[PDB]
RNA sequence: AAAUUGAAGAGUUUGAUCAUGGCUCAGAUUGAACGCUGGCGGCAGGCCUAACACAUGCAAGUCGAACGGUAACAGGAAGAAGCUUGCUUCUUUGCUGACGAGUGGCGGACGGGUGAGUAAUGUCUGGGAAACUGCCUGAUGGAGGGGGAUAACUACUGGAAACGGUAGCUAAUACCGCAUAACGUCGCAAGACCAAAGAGGGGGACCUUCGGGCCUCUUGCCAUCGGAUGUGCCCAGAUGGGAUUAGCUAGUAGGUGGGGUAACGGCUCACCUAGGCGACGAUCCCUAGCUGGUCUGAGAGGAUGACCAGCCACACUGGAACUGAGACACGGUCCAGACUCCUACGGGAGGCAGCAGUGGGGAAUAUUGCACAAUGGGCGCAAGCCUGAUGCAGCCAUGCCGCGUGUAUGAAGAAGGCCUUCGGGUUGUAAAGUACUUUCAGCGGGGAGGAAGGGAGUAAAGUUAAUACCUUUGCUCAUUGACGUUACCCGCAGAAGAAGCACCGGCUAACUCCGUGCCAGCAGCCGCGGUAAUACGGAGGGUGCAAGCGUUAAUCGGAAUUACUGGGCGUAAAGCGCACGCAGGCGGUUUGUUAAGUCAGAUGUGAAAUCCCCGGGCUCAACCUGGGAACUGCAUCUGAUACUGG
């Protein structure tokens, strides 16, 4: 099925996660359908560090896609503060 | 086979092969009877065979063993040829 | 609103079937000169109607044989 | 990663003052500045066109402390930028920390100022920077930290900065031991004995 | 606002000259290797050869909330009795916590590897019509009622093992009918025909064959039409070399009708027609996985396809199917073949181009490491279990980037070396000496972030016959890190522990002694060496790079030396011995029309990464990252009509 998940990138011990509407069979860093936002867990906290696209995630959940554990938490947390 | 899953799954598939083979042979045999009655030149024998074939191939589509569209080709193809006689 | 090529009719020995050269003027990639490069096509003609030499017009439908996926919309010029 | 040798062999090969000993003692007492270094110095050469381009690059390199692999990289950058590629290349050497230290006059030489920098005596904007090639920006403060106000080196060095010329592009505030790199220096602000067209010609063969 | 600012020559033919023209050099790059040398860290990279053969361990399971169940080890119960009245040793019991083997489900078609085959059942770009699609999702309805089996288990039994054979035994969401049936399929219509499966948590009443029924919530099951994803199929263009390969093709090319496929189709077959492809390179031979990209270049070009990402193909060699939403299946089946082992000689077993690793080949390429803590994946209501994917560590200067190996001062300028016109000169402020600093390494102390969640508790709202239960939302408490003795920060001691390699005739930056005597040797090209060698070998000095420096190999450059941009052909290489002439290329002048080329505008696409610009984050840098520009292309639509074409 179609999912919404984090692909890892970044250097070693300093990850960085793109957020990617994939088919679930494809490998983590491989073939995605869309990119939708990002997530930096090492961020400075004076300067962004997470940005989802809530308008295009809600579209893909419409058409009937899953979400991860993490991408769920990131949606909960980017609707509290913003 | 090394893996447990693979040993088992080879047994299951040899069971299903023997099963499916029987259901596939049956389903053909009823279809052969209609082509026998068509080659005789024989409208109401062939129409009687078509009505014994019909419920079998529609079921075998639902059970999985053929596809919906193979079922329909077999009906369409005979229905055409019995209407050329009568 | 259909994509529709034009051409002309370099055989018609086949039954319900013709062969139809499409010309086009391509710039050569290196040397800059515009060139006649030809594109032959087997085409479905119902009614055996189209003569050899005849200008014609054709569209892409489903596959009809091994070769043909192209069927004959209308004739333009002819008998020449 | 650093020239460890005799500093006045270098100054004789250029025929020039490269500022590599401070000026407690003046230059012409120590060495022989007119005569070139080693055994066959007093004999002139007809120095070729490649020669004079090489000789000029190695003057600039040996002032600022930089080695070739690193200098070549400054040159790539300087060309990448928009501007005269000579003027840009000298901006990027007057940006370097170990130099900016010395031009504010906490070091006596660039080799001293580089030992400050490496030994964690320098902050930039509060944070301890300890690498010589750090590129200072406009409106950064550089400043000494609190062990290293109590050194004899730094006080005696600030005496020697009053006898040299004043840089325009730094505001030093020498009682505190800090100062503000205000803007990038222009070509007019720097020494005009350095030909830069020779270096650029060199690499674009 | 910005998104490209870009182009060097020299040596060698001659007594000398100008020209032609080859050879050679100076640059960048690398999955490199070899030699000499070697302090630290960061980020990358690492069998290019034999798609050779492999010992050993691990790389795919999970589910008791589908089922019959007990062999384990946890309790509990009746109950032998430790009996010292409750501290429990030993006999039962599937009673419940669980759970080996078995049935059944879902997954083993993903993820991981490799590039042998494949010049087109491939790839890239753009179009299209005749298709299927488990898991996820929207809508619409259904879910009634019966049957016969068989693994396990039991009893006997064959075989050295692998693995089996008899006779009974029993279950389900296993399997099969019947009922049921439309917006489903067949049909012009009338009509004909097609399915299903239950399991869980709790419960106020009320009945019982004390099993449950019954109420309710969660969850699955079946059909139909949608959506999303994934896949299949077709067409046009583009996608290496060879003409000392020019004719190839009879299921061949088209038709009609049958059969086949999820689907169009010579896909297959019977009859009929005699076509189809080709100098715009068919056929045949050689080489090769394709692309995004990478290297080089001022650019146009040329070379390349390692890592990362997309597509293809293969899984000891060849052949074939089966199961299934999906395979003609790396860790499945059957067959043949070669190889390797076991055998009581009847027969059996295996497949690292998963991760480590061994041998072999080779100039040459690593540990039989830790962890699922994070991100993904499978199964599961969940807890959780699995995951050599992945995340980390190890080895190696293989590469890029950063830092270090001290700093300042110090003279008749010590010694020793070297040269000397024997005055002195040079090594050289170099050392010693005197002041100061302690980065990194070494020894101590502190210490972020990667962790989001899940659990145990309450609180409210929903839910409903119910304050049960379940779900959603907030609250409180105890927790989850492989790396790791982590990054980062502070303290201690003392210049302490840390510099080599190539070159010095010209091209090309850097020169003198002694040895040697066309010998030994050097050498990229010219050439050097035959007793005063700036060219050999050693010494002293110097130049250039610097934890690296050189040699070799390979690509582009320089090379306007295959010239589109951008060359030539009277004598330097180069005008067919001369004509005619088919395909081909090119075509005077004028008006109209068309709008193919051409130009302008708009939409769609041109994956992400890469490159370039403006920013941000690692102390800086490499490295990572936000936004843009670019992807010069292809298609569609609307205009323009000078030029070319019709």
């Amino acid at each position: 099925m179609v999912t919404i998940r984090l692909a890892r990138h970044g250097a070693k011990k300093r990850p960085f996660y793109q957020v990617v509407v994939a088919d679930s069979r494809n490998a983590r860093n491989g073939r995605f359908i869309e990119r939708v936002g990002f997530f930096n867990p090492i961020a400075s906290e004076k300067e962004e560090g997470t940005r989802l696209d809530l308008d295009r995630i809600a579209h893909w959940v419409g058409q009937g896609a899953t979400i991860s554990d993490r991408v769920a938490a990131l949606i909960k947390e980017v609707n509290k503060a913003a | 086979a090394n893996i447990k899953s693979a040993k088992k799954r080879a047994i299951q598939s040899e069971k299903a092969r023997k099963h499916n083979a029987s259901r596939r042979s049956m389903m053909r045999t009823f279809i052969k009877k209609v082509y026998a009655a068509i080659e005789a030149g024989d409208k109401a024998a062939a129409q009687k065979a078509f009505n014994e074939m019909q419920p079998i191939v529609d079921r075998q589509a639902a059970k999985g063993l053929i596809h919906k569209n193979k079922a329909a080709r077999h009906k369409a193809n005979l229905t055409a040829q019995i209407n050329k006689l009568a | 609103k259909i994509r529709t090529l034009q051409g002309r009719v370099v055989s018609d020995k086949m039954e319900k079937s013709i062969v139809v050269a499409i010309e086009r003027f391509v710039k050569h990639p290196i040397y800059g000169k515009f060139i006649k490069r030809t594109t032959k096509l087997h085409v479905h003609d119902e009614n055996n109607e189209c003569g050899i030499g005849d200008v014609v017009e054709i569209r892409e439908c489903r596959p009809l044989s091994k070769t043909k996926s192209w069927t004959l919309v209308r004739v333009v010029e002819k008998a020449v | 990663a650093r020239y460890l040798g005799p500093k006045l062999k270098l100054s004789r090969r250029e025929g020039t003052d490269l500022f590599l000993k401070s000026g407690v003692r003046a230059i012409d007492t120590k060495c022989k500045i007119e005569q070139a270094p080693g055994q066959h110095g007093a004999r002139k050469p007809r120095l070729s066109d490649y020669g004079v381009q090489l000789r000029e690059k190695q003057k600039v390199r040996r002032i600022y402390g930089v080695l070739e692999r690193q200098f070549r990289n400054y040159y790539k950058e300087a060309a990448r930028l928009k501007g005269n590629t000579g003027e840009n290349l000298l901006a990027l050497l007057e940006g370097r920390l170990d130099n900016v230290v010395y031009r504010m006059g906490f070091g006596a030489t660039r080799a001293e100022a580089r030992q400050l920098v490496s030994h964690k005596a320098i902050m930039v904007n509060g944070r301890v920077v300890n690498i010589a090639s750090y590129q200072v920006s406009p409106n950064d403060v550089v400043s000494i930290r609190e062990k290293a106000k109590k050194q004899s080196r730094v006080k005696a060095a600030l005496e020697l900065a009053e006898q040299r010329e004043k840089p325009t592009w730094l505001e030093v505030d020498a009682g505190k031991m800090e100062g503000t790199f205000k803007r990038k220096p222009e070509r007019s602000d720097l020494s005009a004995d350095i030909n830069e067209h020779l270096i650029v010609e060199l690499y674009s063969k």
